[PDB]
C-alpha cells in the first residue's frame, strides 16, 4: 500500500460511507432486511444510514453537501471531531444538523444560525409545479477532523434525514458498511447480497480516484514484473 | 384555421367567466414518459378567481399550497414546516393558474380545440415546458377535469367533483401553521 492509497484509506474513506446495502428500487425498510440479515465478507460492522446529496443555502451563500444521516447514540467515525457541540442533540424532529467546519465557513454560519436543505432528487408533484424537498435546518455546530469531508459531509439525525428524502415512514437509505479492507471493493461487491437488495460503495462519490489508485497499482506491478523477469 | 381557437378561447372564457369562486374535491394522477404512476392523490379544492386557492392534499399524505393572493404557503406536515413564498414567483403558466386566472391575454397564447366540453390547449410557440394540456369545462362554467402533458412526457390530471360554486370563506385562503410548525419565510 503507497502514500496515496494510505491518505485515501485513512483521510477519506475513514470518515465517509465505504458501502452500503440499499434497496434495489426506492428506500430500505429495516423490517424487511434487519441488521441481522446483513452478513457479509470483509465487513466488520454495520450501522442504520441516511444519505443524500443536498444543496444548502444560508442568508450568504450557496454550497453543496452530503447529507448524514445517523443514529446519533452510535459512535461515527467523525464523533470525535466534533467541536463544542454533543452529537446526542441531533434529537430527532429538531432538524438540528453538525455541518463539517469548511462548509460551515463557506456558508458563514455558525451555533445558532438556520441553513435551508433541499435535496434535488426527492420532488412533489402539485398543480402549481414541482417542488423539490427541503426544510430548514438549525445549525448546533461543526467538526472538524483535517480532512476534505470538512468541506462537504454534515451530520442530521437519521429520521429527519429520511423524512427530507422523502423515505415512507420508517425507511432509510440503507445499511451502512464498514470494510477490513476499503479498497477492494470491487471483490466485494460481487459477493451474494439479500434479496432485492444492492451495494454501492465509495466509488459512486470518488470513481475518478479508484480508476487513478488502480492505472497506478497496475503500472507498478507490470514493471516490476519486467523488472524481475530480464 | 385560426378562427376555430379564437372561437375555442372566447366559448373557453365565457364559460369560466360564470363561476368566480368555487369548491371542489379532487383526485391527482401524476406518470412518467412509461406510463408508470409516480404520484397519486385526493383531497380538497377551493379557488377564488383570480389568483386565490387552497389545495389541500389529503391522502395518501397531507400537504397544503394556499394563496392569499400574494403570498404562496407550502406546508408539509412531514416536516412540520410550512414555507412562504411570492405567488408571482411561482411557475405562472401551469394549467391550474391559467383556469384560475381565467384571463383572455392568457388564452391568446394557445392554439384551442374544443370537443365537446374538452378545450385542447397547445402553446403557440414553446420554451415553456407544457406540450398541451387539456380543460373540461361544463357549459355552466364548473371544471371536471383537467390534465397536462410535461415536455420530458410526464404526464398529470386532476378530476373535479362535487362541485359548488359559490362564496368560499376568506378563511379558506389564509394559512396558519397548526402548533408545532414552524415557518420558512423566503420572501424577497
Amino acid at each position: 500500500m503507497n502514500g496515496f492509497e494510505r491518505e485515501l484509506q485513512n483521510n477519506i474513506l475513514g470518515l465517509m460511507p465505504q458501502a452500503i446495502l440499499s434497496s434495489e428500487h426506492g428506500s430500505l425498510n429495516p423490517q424487511q432486511l434487519p441488521e441481522t440479515a446483513v452478513k457479509l465478507d470483509g465487513v466488520n460492522r454495520v450501522a442504520p444510514i441516511t444519505t443524500g446529496d443536498v444543496v444548502l443555502q444560508s442568508a450568504r451563500s450557496v454550497a453543496v453537501g452530503v447529507m448524514l444521516g445517523i443514529d446519533p447514540a452510535q459512535k461515527d467515525p467523525l464523533t470525535p471531531y466534533l467541536v463544542n457541540v454533543k452529537q446526542t442533540d441531533l434529537e430527532p424532529g429538531k432538524y438540528n444538523v453538525i455541518l463539517g467546519e469548511q462548509l460551515a465557513s463557506q456558508l458563514g454560519v455558525n451555533r445558532g444560525d438556520q441553513i435551508r436543505v433541499m435535496v434535488p432528487s426527492a420532488s412533489q408533484f402539485t398543480p402549481m409545479g414541482r417542488i423539490p424537498s427541503q426544510r430548514l435546518f438549525n445549525v448546533i455546530g461543526t467538526f472538524a477532523a483535517n480532512s476534505e469531508v470538512d468541506g462537504y459531509e454534515m451530520l442530521v439525525n437519521i429520521e429527519d434525514a429520511s423524512r427530507l428524502m422523502r423515505y415512507p415512514a420508517g425507511n432509510i437509505t440503507g445499511w451502512r458498511l464498514w470494510l477490513d479492507e476499503p479498497l477492494k471493493v470491487d471483490s466485494l461487491s460481487q459477493q451474494k447480497l439479500p434479496e432485492g437488495s444492492k451495494w454501492q460503495d465509495w466509488r459512486d462519490r470518488k470513481g475518478e480516484l479508484f480508476q487513478a489508485v488502480r492505472m497506478e497499482k497496475n503500472m507498478a506491478a507490470a514493471l516490476e514484473h519486467h523488472h524481475h523477469h530480464h | 384555421s385560426h378562427m376555430a381557437s379564437m372561437d375555442a378561447a372566447s366559448d373557453l372564457k365565457s364559460r369560466l367567466d360564470k363561476v368566480s369562486s368555487f369548491h371542489a374535491s379532487f383526485t391527482q394522477k401524476v406518470t412518467d414518459g412509461s406510463g408508470a404512476a409516480v404520484q397519486e392523490g385526493q383531497g380538497d379544492l377551493w379557488v377564488k378567481r383570480p389568483n386565490l386557492f387552497n389545495w389541500h392534499m389529503t391522502q395518501p399524505d397531507e400537504s397544503i399550497l394556499v394563496s392569499d393572493g400574494k403570498t404562496l404557503w407550502f406546508y408539509n406536515p412531514f416536516v412540520e414546516q410550512a414555507t412562504a413564498t411570492w405567488l408571482k414567483d411561482a411557475t405562472g403558466n401551469t394549467p391550474f393558474m391559467l383556469i384560475a386566472r381565467n384571463q383572455s391575454s392568457d388564452w391568446q397564447q394557445y392554439n384551442i380545440k374544443q370537443n365537446g366540453d374538452d378545450f385542447v390547449l397547445t402553446p403557440k410557440a414553446s420554451n415553456g415546458n407544457l406540450k398541451q394540456f387539456t380543460i373540461n369545462v361544463g357549459r355552466d362554467g364548473t371544471i371536471h377535469q383537467f390534465s397536462a402533458v410535461e415536455q420530458d412526457d410526464q404526464r398529470s390530471s386532476y378530476q373535479l367533483k362535487s362541485q359548488q360554486n359559490g362564496a368560499v370563506d376568506a378563511a379558506k385562503f389564509t394559512f396558519t401553521p397548526p402548533q408545532g410548525v414552524t415557518v420558512d419565510d423566503q420572501r424577497k
